[PDB]
RNA sequence: CAGUCAAGCGUUCAUAGCGACAUUGCUUUUUGAUUCUUCGAUGUCGGCUCUUCCUAUCAUACCGAAGCAGAAUUCGGUAAGCGUUGGAUUGUUCACCCACUAAUAGGGAACGUGAGCUGGGUUUAGACCGUCGUGAGACAGGUUAGUUUUACCCUACUGAUG
RNA sequence: GAGAACAGAAAUCUCCAGUAGAACAAAAGGGUAAAAGCCCCCUUGAUUUUGAUUUUCAGUGUGAAUACAAACCAUGAAAGU
RNA sequence: GCUCGUAUCAGUUUUAUGAGGUAAAGCGAAUGAUUAGAGGUUCCGGGGUCGAAAUGACCUUGACCUAUUCUCAAACUUUAAAUAUGUAAGAAGUCCUUGUUACUUAAUUGAACGUGGACAUUUGAAUGAAGAGCUUUUAGUGGGCCAUUUUUGGUAAGCAGAACUGGCGAUGCGGGAUGAACCGAACGUAGAGUUAAGGUGCCGGAAUACACGCUCAUCAGACACCACAAAAGGUGUUAGUUCAUCUAGACAGCCGGACGGUGGCCAUGGAAGUCGGAAUCCGCUAAGGAGUGUGUAACAACUCACCGGCCGAAUGAACUAGCCCUGAAAAUGGAUGGCGCUCAAGCGUGUUACCUAUACUCUACCGUCAGGGUUGAUAUGAUGCCCUGACGAGUAGGCAGGCG
RNA sequence: AUACUGCCAGCUGGGACUGAGGACUGCGACGUAAGUCAAGGAUGCUGGCAUAAUGGUUAUAUGCCGCCCGUCUUGAAACAC
């Protein structure tokens, strides 16, 4: 009748790549990941062993227990009405490093040096992140740019 | 489209007058008078010089202007039949049963009696519209005129003739037998 | 939603008008410049032109001044809507979208 | 409504790459600046690769009639859609102001094809007042020397429920 | 059941009459598919009887067209006004023959019509046979016998007073 | 593909190309090239104790699997597995 | 109810950062299908020649090659969206001779957890937050059905089965005549005003309004869901491309027809053209041919190709799509809701005015919830008196205040 | 000059509905003075009746609405019970 497997309807998720196929890269290896980093979960489909559920591809989440091969991530699942935290020991191959987290230390750090240039001086430095903003008043000018008058084309079959 | 004028031009000759009201015609002349109601027709007439009529219709569509030029026909057909007037010979066409035909007169009406149409017991009366005189020409055999000043009755009798004589329940491509009109043409013709 | 970019003198009359702040959780009428004081004084709004202001030159504390606004409450356009049918776009011949500058004829006939 | 004519001139948005793109300009006819805006870009996105997010309106204006109460034919290329395909249409018209003469031919279009305000794109509407370069016959009909016409039947208006006399449609 | 296009048939000739390969459709007189109503029950097959309706017209009225000479036919139009039978066999619907006829057209009305009939069939219980089953028993297989209730109410109808 | 003597389109086949078009017990899909394929050498980690975790999930069971701990082993020069 | 009191939040956006393999696309990219078209030693499907013999010699599918795009894929794909989706945007945070350890390191090197220090009026996006964290316990339910959308089986179904959703059930109200689900909008009792959807000829409240067109039907048409119509047609009518010309004049009808050397091509039954091939010698002109058709075979036998007079300035061919018509046949009598309507009261479109929901605005009153005030010498049993702001649909079901 | 938009803390009218609250309290305005006011909710004047006149109840008539309850059910006025 039906099939509901550990690696169901994975045929394409766990497809390698195009040109990518075969032995991994060392740097995968030579990462290191400590206790409450960040991590993303791409599964490797050419390394079997520690492997993460269909689920978890494509979740990010935060390093609880790091062991020799493979490292303990906390993911927050969907179940019904809450959600349960899950525990995945996966290996590092599947495993990598989050950007969002250091895009935001990177920020951390520039509000630290703008907060000290602040102490220096006292320049409303005004630390928060703001959204686009309508854009102020502008002249264009027509020095070599006098507006071209466009029309609506007549129609052709072009076939 | 709603063309914004369309006129045509009604000829009068030197001996004919032409008198309408709102929408009756009434020409008369030499031969005599004759009468028309174009109250359905939704037309305007200006006279310019008592030889020629303007007949005009103002912002009429594809099948007014189509009535202009039919009311126009219409007042040559009676200005035609005033002067010189019409005259229909139809010849009698049979190959066994000869058609005998006479002028009778039931409670003086001038019927038309039509005997022995493919050798038949019936007698095909059609009687005559007033003004239609009717003369079995001579000189010529199997041939009737019918002549008068209103086209509509002259050609009108003649096709009551041609439509009593029809022939029923056989091949009317081998049984030509019947009346038929031979010459539409003018009483005083080339006079 | 009708939404568009309203006028100084648009967003006067619904202050004036329809002006209710926000006091501890309730709704209570401006009608007075004391209780815009007491509960808008921390940001240097003394009065009820003072959140006029604050809100037409949208200001630091526009947000505060803002949220301190009640919902407004309006009634229907007093001429109409001006269109046969509400739900289909402004540029389509209907009501919903962005009437630019129209907002402010569309708000004062329903305020 | 009342259509206007409206000059729309709108730009990409600059780039440091290309600071002053080319700024590109349209006539728009339509309601008010709102819709004229909003087929300005309708048309950009039509012809060039371009936005409202992408691009910015440097310009809109509305373009009066240089004599708005004088007799003038308009000759009006439009490209419309039926239900079945798209076809280019050439009519030409009589009034004294160009959005009046737009306006009638929307109502022309709708009248005679179906033709929705959607599916139809206004080509170029041009001014013409030198006759034998007008070929329509419905207005070389009302291009006559010394044209006059009267008006027959007339019907007079009553407000009242009653009349006390058989109405005369004289006029 | 009806169209559209015509490769061809029709000695010549696509369209008098047909018409392949394709293709567009029409109430459900078939039969399916579905399971919405009814299982504190809407009496079932056919026939008989009787009324009415539809038209996709068999005949009759009047016409158009033919590969319509005449007779006889065939194809169409307006047309449901008016008719559309008697029988052998079968419970039959359909059949299929004998005839008459102007013609023996097709259908609907809760597959019209059982407090209208009938009860031949189907469809309880009796019984026989064949095949099947160890058996009890089964078999839209065949045979034979097998209770057909009530209106006096309201409407409708038909007549009758007032 | 060019090849030997019987010998042939399909033995024995030396080179040249060869991204896997092969093989991997089986269904299909994924995966794999100095290998996960084919040969060769060694072997019994298909071992012990009990926990944690993922899937189905009620976050119950069953089945399967994942990463360790403490042992005892195999293999390798070793890292390791 | 408990612990607290505006935050250890959010069916939302933004910024930053992942994941995907559907839509689309692609097949002179892999797999698999798939149509055509040049040249290849016949040891390498089947067919004749110099002749007792084959590489000194040609055509027929293409086996096998040549990179030429004819067309495709739910169980094919290099590429690859939109929508949806994981995480982060801080005080449990960011940076320092350090302190602990049996883990780890060659090593006070690391790992984890810290003591001591520097961060304020912006503590590190937006919007909101009619309070936030739940604890216990228990009812009913565990037949569902219907939308626009994605979608599977089926010819299809008011069929059967699944998609982020919204509804009916469980729900009245205004509109769709009528209708569980459509549109509008959700409901305390009243009053004014304004509206939504839908409408304004009369039924019927509200313009027989205004404006431009189109349409005449001897089955008109009349507003979504929805209560149906098609292919094919029509000098019905309306609106939309090219060719000949336009002072070198553009169709239809009434009347005329034609030259000189040319009279060369079939058996001995017949061509200036009709079952027939070679095409270039000269001509003053307002009209004239080695040649364009219906079966006496031969000049005479019925037309023309440039043509001419007539109260001469545009016609001819194909096509597109609006309304209308044909296509258009079912049973009791009959339904744009009805009457009726024809420069509409129909269809397309465009201002505007007007009508009215239990909706919106504003008032009164009722109740519920909540946030508060209130110790006063008598005349008040302090949720007593009072200030308040918001809210009110409801089956199954729960709970509370009461009435008998 | 007029359009057309926009603004006026610009002026002049014509109608309708409502009048909650009830012993000083507040915020304001008026030549900046005692006072006044349209400023935290209607007062002033006047008439008729003092009764079935208003009103309640009740029966009918009229206009517009209104299907038979209970139940099972996705769905009941049901030609379901």
């Amino acid at each position: 009748g039906k099939s509901h497997g550990y690696r169901s309807r994975t045929r394409y998720m766990f497809q390698r790549d195009f040109r990518k196929h075969g032995a991994v890269h060392l740097s995968t290896y030579l990462k290191v990941y400590k206790v409450g980093d960040i991590v993303d979960i791409k599964a490797n489909g050419s390394i079997q062993k520690g492997m993460p559920h269909k689920f978890y591809q494509g979740k990010t989440g935060v390093v609880y227990n790091v062991t020799k091969s493979s490292v303990g991530v906390i993911i927050n699942k969907m179940v019904g009405n809450r959600y349960l935290e899950k525990r995945l020991n996966l290996r590092v191959e599947h495993i990598k490093h989050s950007k969002c987290r250091q895009e935001f230390l990177e920020r951390v750090k520039a509000n630290a040096a703008k907060r000290a240039e602040a102490k220096a001086q006292g320049v409303a430095v005004q630390l928060k992140r703001q959204p686009a903003q309508p854009r102020e008043s502008r002249i264009v000018s027509t020095e070599g740019n006098v507006p071209q008058t466009l029309a609506p084309v007549p129609y052709e079959t072009f076939i | 489209m709603k063309y914004i004028q369309t006129e045509q031009q009604i000829e009068v000759p030197e001996g004919v007058t032409v008198s309408i009201k709102s929408r009756i015609v009434k020409v008369v002349g030499p031969r005599g008078t004759l009468t028309k109601n174009l109250k359905h027709i939704d037309v305007t007439f200006t006279k310019v010089n008592n030889q020629l009529i303007k007949v005009a219709v103002h912002n009429g569509g594809r099948k007014h202007v189509a009535a202009l030029r039919t009311v126009k026909s219409l007042v040559d057909n009676m200005i035609t039949g005033v002067t010189k007037g019409y005259k229909y010979k139809m010849r009698y066409v049979y190959a066994h049963f000869p058609i005998n035909v006479n002028i009778v007169e039931k409670d003086g009406a001038k019927f038309i009696e039509v005997r022995n149409f493919l050798g038949d017991k019936k007698i095909r009366n059609v009687p005559v519209r007033d003004g239609v005189t009717i003369e079995f020409s001579t000189n010529v055999k199997d041939e009737i005129v019918l002549s008068g000043n209103s086209v509509e009755d002259v050609s009108q009798n003649a096709a009551d003739l041609q439509q009593i004589c029809r022939v029923r329940n056989k091949d009317i491509r081998k049984f030509l037998d019947g009346i038929y009109v031979s010459h539409k043409g003018f009483i005083t013709e080339d006079l | 939603v009708a939404y568009g970019y309203p006028s100084y003198s648009t967003i006067r009359q619904l202050v004036y008008k329809r002006g209710f702040g926000k006091i501890n959780k309730q709704r209570v009428p401006l009608s007075d410049n004391a209780i815009i004081e007491a509960n808008l004084g921390k940001y240097g709004i003394l009065s009820i032109d003072d959140l006029i202001h604050e809100i037409i030159t949208v200001g630091p504390h526009f947000k505060q001044a803002n949220n301190f606004l009640w919902p407004f409450k309006l009634s229907n356009p007093s001429g109409g809507w001006g269109v046969p049918r509400k739900f289909k776009h402004f540029i389509q011949g209907g009501s919903f979208g962005n009437r630019e500058e129209f907002i402010n004829k569309l708000v004062k006939s329903m305020n | 409504a009342h259509f206007k004519e409206y000059q729309v001139i709108g730009r990409r948005l600059p780039t440091e790459s290309v600071p002053e793109p080319k700024l590109f300009r349209m006539r728009i006819f339509a309601s008010n600046e709102v819709i004229a805006k909003s087929r300005y870009w309708y048309f950009l996105q039509k012809l060039h690769k371009v936005k409202k997010a992408s691009g910015e309106i440097v310009s809109i204006n509305q373009i009066n009639e240089a004599h708005p109460t004088k007799v003038k034919n308009f000759g009006v290329w439009v490209r419309y859609d039926s239900r079945s395909g798209t076809h280019n249409m050439y009519k030409e018209i009589r009034d004294v102001s160009r959005v009046a003469a737009v306006e009638t031919l929307y109502q022309d279009m709708a009248a005679r094809h179906r033709a929705r305000f959607r599916s139809i794109h206004i080509l170029k509407v041009a001014e013409i007042e030198k006759t034998a370069d007008v070929k329509r016959q419905y207005v070389k009909q009302f291009l006559t020397k010394d044209l006059k016409f009267p008006l027959p039947h007339r019907v007079q208006k009553s407000t009242k429920t009653f009349s006390y006399k058989r109405p005369s449609t004289f006029y």
